[PDB]
């Protein structure tokens, strides 16, 4: 109904050693209050910049979650999803794609 | 040309920990402009045409605009409580409002009010009157329409805000109008005798895009799941567009990339 | 430019 609909993705196409932005896009929810945290084979990213919260016609709010970083083979990179509509904490894995 | 401008307006009581309970911004062609939040009590340009094209005179006037519609949304929060009859939690008042400039020059504005994710007030350009969703919105339609506030909106949506609409696009001219051009990854995965083919685009301009998957040289739709067009830190935009297919039929798929930025639309593969 | 609220809900 009121759920987050999450996507993970990248700045530029990924490739490892090269500097990168990670993306983490939710939108469709309310109440407006959410914990969208960006994590580093589970753990937080460190310096991540929050978006100015939007919403659209349907009174659905949006935001989004980036951070400058480094794509590195064998690290599992992630984005924690905190919303009072879901039971669990929502993890998303992000695809690398190379 | 089609040129927009939305101002949207956010008043909580749970924001929460650690973020302003008061936020506001504006919009020109979809893109953010202009920021305000109870926390700084500035408003702050979000765009390098917006502040290298305006003096401080404007930048401290924007901002007593802004900061009295501030104190009136943290009256509004107590005052609909008692009419809802709500002791405290959480509650959200929204606020949307603005003009658009259609291709055929027609000129349409908008005035619509929310609590707690339901309309609330919607304003009526037309029978100049004041619309309640809700009957907690009534005595709201009672007071505005007496006062005659109303012809002060008209007012602003059909003069005050065409007006700075058209001075804003002039400002970011070669900002807005310019041309971004994708750069589009084809990758697939093999997983239960199912072979899904992933096409992503990245950091496009203008937002209007369209990737449709194509099987023979034929387009490939109801099979094609899409994740729409999402933003980037930047001000581009981001995309993609997933189908399922069968083991051994990768090389048959093209994904096909329709932009304002491509002379012609790029057709793109998994190689 | 943002429109000044002339009244309280």
């Amino acid at each position: 109904d009121l759920t987050p609909k999450v996507q993970v993705y990248s700045r530029f196409p990924a490739s490892a050693g090269t500097k990168n932005v990670l993306n983490c896009f939710a939108a469709g929810f309310h109440p407006p209050k959410i914990s969208i945290t960006l994590m580093k084979d589970g753990v937080p990213m460190e310096g991540a910049q929050y978006s100015d919260m939007s919403f659209n016609d349907d009174w659905t709010f949006q935001r989004l979650v980036h951070a400058d970083f480094t794509p590195s083979s064998g690290s599992t990179y992630a984005c924690k999803v905190e919303h009072e509509t879901l039971k669990e904490p929502q993890v998303y894995k992000w695809d690398p794609e190379f | 040309e089609l040129h927009t401008l939305r101002y949207i307006q956010t008043a909580m009581t749970d924001p929460g920990p650690g973020q302003p309970w008061f936020v506001t911004v504006g919009y020109v062609d979809g893109e953010l402009f202009v920021h305000y939040n109870s926390t700084a009590r500035r408003v702050v340009p979000r765009t390098e045409w917006m502040a290298a094209n305006t003096d401080q005179q404007y930048w401290n006037g924007q901002t007593q605009i802004v900061q009295g519609n501030e104190q009136i949304d943290r009256d509004d929060l107590g005052t609909l409580q008692r009419r809802y009859n709500q002791t405290g939690g959480s509650h959200t008042v929204q606020l949307m409002y603005g003009c658009d400039i259609l291709e055929d020059g027609t000129i349409r504005g908008y005035s619509q009010d929310a609590y707690d994710g339901r309309d609330f007030i919607a304003f009526d350009k037309g029978t100049m009157t004041f619309t309640a969703a809700v009957p907690e919105a009534v005595p709201t339609k009672r007071k505005w329409e007496e006062g005659d506030y109303a012809e002060g909106l008209k007012q602003y949506l059909e003069e005050t805000c065409v007006e700075w609409l058209r001075r804003y696009v002039e400002y970011g001219k070669a900002e807005l109008g310019r041309r971004e051009r994708p750069e589009v990854r084809v990758w697939g995965k093999e997983a239960d005798g199912i072979l899904t083919l992933s096409c992503r685009a990245h950091g496009f301009y203008p937002r209007p895009i369209v990737v449709s998957w194509l099987k023979d040289g034929a387009v490939r739709g109801q099979d094609a799941q899409s994740g729409g067009i999402v933003p980037n830190g930047d001000g581009t935009y981001h995309t993609w567009v997933t189908i399922d297919a069968q083991p051994g039929d990768g090389d048959k798929y093209q994904c096909r990339v329709e932009h304002a930025s491509l002379p012609q639309p790029g057709l793109y593969s998994w190689e | 430019s943002w429109f000044r609220k002339p009244m309280t809900r």
